[PDB]
RNA sequence: AUUCGGGUCUUGUAAUUGGAAUGAGUACAAUGUAAAUACCUUAACGAGGAACAAUUGGAGGGCAAGUCUGGUGCCAGCAGCCGCGGUAAUUCCAGCUCCAAUAGCGUAUAUUAAAGUUGUUGCAGUUAAAAAGCUCGUAGUUGAACUUUGGGCCCGGUUGGCCG
RNA sequence: CCAAGGACGUUUUCAUUAAUCAAGAACGA
RNA sequence: ACCCACUCGGCACCUUACGAGAAAUCAAAGUCUUUGGGUUCUGGGGGGAGUAUGGUCGCAAGGCUGAAACUUAAAGGAAUUG
RNA sequence: CUUUGUACACACC
């Protein structure tokens, strides 16, 4: 009779089986355990501000030979270390030292983006000015 | 010139059968394409995709192109052909030829109240090819053919204005979903409906009646 | 792993590119007039219809 | 803590962004009837989708249903009042057979074109928006007006405008001043 | 079938099998049309006068074409004691 | 129907030229308002381009639109995915051109559809993930057929139907 | 030697005593 | 005890495919988009990992239940040509 | 050259 019970008074069995098999998915368990609240670096938020600690020259994965020009920052609200990839060409000259940066995700819902290993975040704004306006010379970086 | 070799081809060359409906009425095997584009001059062709197929040998990889062609006129008659060939233009050429030999009719019906001309299918129907199942459901007027654009092209070449489609399986395989859709539109004339419950006097074959304009 | 690298090479091609100034063009009609321009130069000006209505060709 | 205003969205984007057939058809329609975006086509198709959903929900119930009779007679009365539906197509299923071109044919743009005052849809647009058009005795400057199958006998140029009297015009007065000082 | 007022529609009203009373599809290439000539009082058949029996591909493929042909031949009277209702 | 001559009527293109039409923006006044600010009216002023000048994202595929030009040469970088770049880059950096939405357009995060990848409708378990080693067995779920049927006699409603 | 079991045969008897089974229990190279 | 014919109940074997399947194949793995006879259990891409911890049984070895952080764009099944 | 096995496909280096 195709597995599951089909009786008119068997709704409880279907409900408890659906709960137990709902725990087998990935997004439902991630939501209900509060893993975004607990173990995420951002704490479940879309963006996060941070203080840049240093610069890294992260290699690109195989097959690709490049250096990805990332930075290591520390988040203000939690205080954990986070590697973020400075997006465009020549923008590493804008994010030098102890800057106040805004980080977002990559669009891979917390997974590594491309050939860059072990990063999850990109720098959006530095010192209150966006990197795209600085790259296109629309605005110009403030004092400190 | 044609010079057919079939009794059916000779009779349609003579002009004895003036419409294609006797062929499906008496289930005659359509055997040469010139019968089809003599009896149905209004059909157009479209080629959906050309995919390279590879046969690997000891010395390189032999390349051919598989071309699928859907032909048909926009009231009733649909054909589907699939042909692989070493040259691409021969692949569309043999594709339109094979699609001409596979012409089938469509049970077009009404979703409700039978007011005007038939716009949709008479019944729900399905087709399965490989892992792909395609289900067609009658739809109200002006709903359009809600379908992926390949099978949407197929049923707008068929003559349906509106239909609901459902799919299951690996529908990205284009040949399997086009063949499943062809089976689904072929099964419309397989279903027995209460308007067909009446008995018929079993008409005599044109292959027998006009047998002295035949091959012999 | 390869975490370090030559950070002095950043912005190489962006700096090495030659400055080319954007030429002065007459102003395109806008809004409804732009759609009028696209409609006229796609259908009644059907001039580039080479094999299958090719509208952005290369110089050949 | 006052009672909130109700508002709604009037358009709806299609599911597939980029396909050649739909883009071709809608830019053909926009060039034909003189629209400025695809948002007009989206709005009219949204209205037609609402109308078709209402007709489809009414047709599922049987005939002689009081709800079907009342709302169906109201809907065909409204659509034949506007002019999007002919007076002989009054069977609630030709409502399902409508197209967006019948809606697009009843705008004030194309009505000004069909009345012969403009000689183009774009001249109709710049005539309507520049307030030289009165549907009754009332000035309208909006092309998506949906005239009501009676008002087109009264569509004429504005009384308080050039091409309707009572003043020559702004730059006509400017040029009159120029030839007046040229006379002096 | 019909629409509202006349104008016969449904091109190609299909034939139906004389054994299982199912319709015969357009590409049912195993279906056959048995034509039996009838005799008028002289031992000789008349050209053009037939009785006609259509058999679908399914009943023919199962091997049950001959028993069904026995049944419809004995039902029309041209056969006498080959097929029995009681099996 | 007079050689390829004028072409009436056309549909677009111009380092071609004309008169018109109008609002954004000021503003006397009136209206508005508790008083104002705006709105709707309206004297007067207020388009010809270098003006009163529209962005955002992209052009290998998915997925609409470049084998065009110059630079870099597995570097810089691009890329949600596949992938591009190692001196002939349709993918990077720019110009030209084109494309899509448009006073809006992109990015991140969450969620919904797509998802018949939560499956009541509606999944799957031989070999792809998955039949508990087998049996007994409580709760739970499910459980053979059978008991008034048929026949008549009236009454009055709705859809019809010639009669209109 | 001891009890058990299937199938068959049956115009023998009971009368729905049943199917699958969380917990639990027996057996298990 | 054989033989013939039958029937019931078994372990099976051989041929086809109306049907199923992705195929190998299947009288069940059929009567499943024309989707519901009743019921028990299990699974939701691949590793980490049947690992850690917490319980529980065992003299012990171990047995049962059993994650997460993180990491990856494929692992995998059946067939065809070399 | 057939059959057989493969987790080989830049193919047993």
């Amino acid at each position: 009779g195709k597995g599951k019970p089909r009786g008119l008074n068997s709704a409880r069995k279907l409900r408890v089986h659906r709960r137990n098999n709902r725990w087998a998915e990935n997004n439902y368990k991630k939501r209900l355990l509060g893993t975004a609240f607990k173990s995420s670096p951002f704490g479940g938020s879309s963006h996060a501000k941070g203080i840049v600690l240093e610069k890294l020259g992260i290699e690109s994965k195989q097959p690709n030979s490049a250096i990805r020009k990332c930075v290591r920052v520390q988040l203000i609200k939690n205080g954990k270390k986070v590697t973020a990839f400075v997006p465009n060409d020549g923008c590493l000259n804008f994010v030098d030292e102890n800057d106040e940066v805004l980080l977002a995700g990559f669009g891979r819902k917390g997974k590594a983006k491309g050939d860059i290993p072990g990063v999850r975040f990109k720098v959006v704004k530095v010192s209150g000015v966006s990197l795209l306006a600085l790259w296109k010379e629309k605005k110009e970086k403030p004092r400190s | 010139g044609w010079v057919p070799v079939t009794k059916l081809g000779r009779l349609v060359k003579a002009g004895k059968i003036t419409t294609i409906e006797e062929i499906f009425l008496h289930s005659l095997p359509v055997k040469e394409f010139q019968i089809i584009d003599t009896l149905l001059p209004g059909l157009q062709d479209e080629v959906m995709n050309i995919k390279p197929v590879q046969k690997q040998t000891r010395a390189g990889q032999r390349t051919r192109f598989k071309a699928v062609v859907v032909v048909g006129d926009s009231n009733g008659h649909v054909g589907l052909g699939i042909k692989t060939a070493k040259e691409v233009a021969g692949a569309i050429r043999a594709g339109i030829i094979i699609a001409k030999l596979s012409v089938i009719p469509i049970r077009r019906g009404y979703w409700g109240t039978n007011l005007g001309q038939p716009h949709s299918l008479a019944t729900k129907t399905t087709g399965k090819c490989g892992s792909v199942t395609v289900r067609l459901i009658p739809a109200p007027r002006g709903s359009g053919i809600v379908a992926s654009p390949a099978v949407k092209k197929l049923l707008q070449l068929a003559g349906v204005e509106d239909v609901y489609t459902q799919s299951n399986g690996k529908t990205r395989t284009l040949e399997n979903t086009l063949k499943a859709a062809f089976v689904a539109i072929g099964n419309t004339y397989g279903f027995l409906t209460p308007n067909l419950w009446a008995e018929q006097p079993l008409p005599v074959s044109p292959l027998d009646i006009y047998s002295d304009e035949a091959s012999a | 792993a390869k975490v370090h690298g030559s950070l002095a090479r950043a912005g190489k091609v962006k700096s090495q590119t030659p400055k080319v100034e954007k030429t002065e063009k007459p102003k395109k009609p806008k809004g409804r007039a732009y759609k009028r321009l696209l409609y006229t130069r796609r259908f009644v000006n059907v001039t580039l219809v080479n094999g299958k209505r090719r509208m952005n060709p290369g110089p050949s | 803590p006052r009672a909130p205003r109700t508002y709604s969205k009037t358009y709806s984007t299609p599911k597939r962004p980029y396909e050649s057939s739909r883009l071709d058809a809608e830019l053909k329609l926009a060039g034909e009837f003189g629209l400025k975006n695809k948002k007009e086509i989206y709005r009219i198709s949204f209205q037609l989708s609402k109308i078709r959903r209402a007709a489809r929900d009414l047709l599922t119930r049987d005939e002689k249903d009081p709800k079907r009779l009342f709302e169906g007679n109201a809907l065909i009365r409204r659509l034949v009042r506007v002019g999007v539906l002919s007076e002989d197509k009054k069977k609630l299923d030709y409502v399902l057979a409508l197209k967006v071109e019948d809606f697009l044919e009843r705008r004030l743009q194309t009505q000004v074109y069909k009345l012969g005052l403009a000689k183009s849809v774009h001249h109709a647009r710049v005539l309507i928006t520049q307030r030289h058009i009165a549907v009754g005795k009332q000035i309208v400057n909006i092309p998506s007006f949906m005239v009501r199958l009676d008002s087109e006998k009264h569509i004429d140029f504005a009384p308080t405008s050039p091409f309707g009297g009572a003043r020559p015009g702004r730059v006509a007065r400017r040029n009159a001043a120029r030839k007046a000082e040229a006379s002096g | 079938m019909e629409n509202d007022k006349g104008q016969l529609v449904e091109l190609y009203v299909p034939r139906k099998c004389s054994a299982t009373n199912r319709i015969i599809k357009a590409d049912d290439h195993a279906s056959v049309q048995i034509n039996v000539a009838k005799v008028d009082e002289e031992g000789r058949a008349i050209p053009g006068e037939y009785v006609t029996y259509a058999l679908s591909g399914y009943v023919r493929s199962r091997g049950e074409s001959d028993d069904s042909l026995n049944r419809l031949a004995q039902n029309d009277g041209l056969l006498k004691n080959v097929w029995s209702y009681s099996r």
